[PDB]
């Protein structure tokens, strides 16, 4: 879906940025 | 009234404005320039996905401004807040934006960001003003 | 079609409506008796409180029944959830709604039911469905 | 302030129940 699969570019970002 | 308010509505609707045309304080300007290039990033990794969205979200709405704030919303709804999440939603609203001025050169970006931008700063006031605001936003994505 | 915002509404809209006139599924069951054991508890314990609270917010708005969800996106503004805060808002909403049938005894507490019910399950359906919904939140409260 | 000071009362609730 479109909110879960924004959130998995968000979160895994957010986890290159630490 | 709301220093916080205008100040992230400024940054964000330049930004749109920006992405949707292809033309161009201090702590405004490094927000920017920050926003800038995290998320003409996440347009370049993202370009595909984005593309397979904007469409499903047409078919079920579109017209109405606050799609993307529900998107929004919903991203939020487990409760988790953090800089990646933020970016990336601004970021897929400069990829609305650059499509509505590609229907229409004369469509306007600023009730969108305003849609964006109030999300943010009402529901995640206390949480911005805690991580510094986008002096913070800035300081988290600075690499080099 | 809304599931959990169907049974969210029950839970919250029957409390309210027991709290204001003073008289009153299995899943629902529990929930409601969960809430009246800890809701009843918040609003004996802060009653002082409450009572100052209500005046300002008066002063202020009142009127409008959208007052009590601004509190309640305000709290949630540090991008914190949990089950004492979810609880908390539903019992200061039971504060006001007895407030409300105090001054006119045909007032209805639905408009105030539904506007609590929007927000949590709107703008946290994900992190109430990861918590096992009403059954989490009386296993949370749950003693012996 | 009414925000903060419903936040104290229902973190400090959240934390009784750990
Ligand atoms: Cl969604
Ligand atoms: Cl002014
Ligand atoms: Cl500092
Ligand atoms: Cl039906
Ligand atoms: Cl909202
Ligand atoms: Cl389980
Ligand atoms: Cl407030
Ligand atoms: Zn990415
Ligand atoms: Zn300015
Ligand atoms: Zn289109
Ligand atoms: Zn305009
Ligand atoms: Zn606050
Ligand atoms: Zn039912
Ligand atoms: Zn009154
Ligand atoms: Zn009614
Ligand atoms: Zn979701
Ligand atoms: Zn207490």
């Amino acid at each position: 879906a479109i909110x879960a699969x924004l959130r998995r570019m968000a979160d895994d970002l957010n986890a290159q940025y630490e | 009234e709301d220093d916080l308010y205008r100040q992230s509505l400024e940054i964000i609707s330049r930004y749109l404005r920006e992405q949707a045309t292809g033309s161009k304080g201090a702590a405004g300007r490094r927000a920017l320039e920050t926003l800038r290039r995290v998320g003409d990033g996440v347009q370049r990794n993202h370009e595909t996905a984005f593309q397979g969205m904007l469409r499903k979200l047409d078919i079920k709405n579109e017209d109405d401004v606050k799609s993307l704030s529900r998107v929004m919303i919903h991203v939020f709804s487990d409760g988790v807040t953090n800089w990646g999440r933020i970016v990336t939603l601004i970021s897929f609203g400069a990829f609305v934006a650059k499509h509505l001025k590609t229907i229409n050169q004369e469509s306007c970006i600023e009730p969108l960001a305003e849609s964006i931008t109030d999300v943010l700063v009402r529901t995640k006031r206390d949480w911005l003003v805690k991580q510094r605001g986008w002096d913070g936003f800035v300081e988290f994505f600075h690499v080099e």
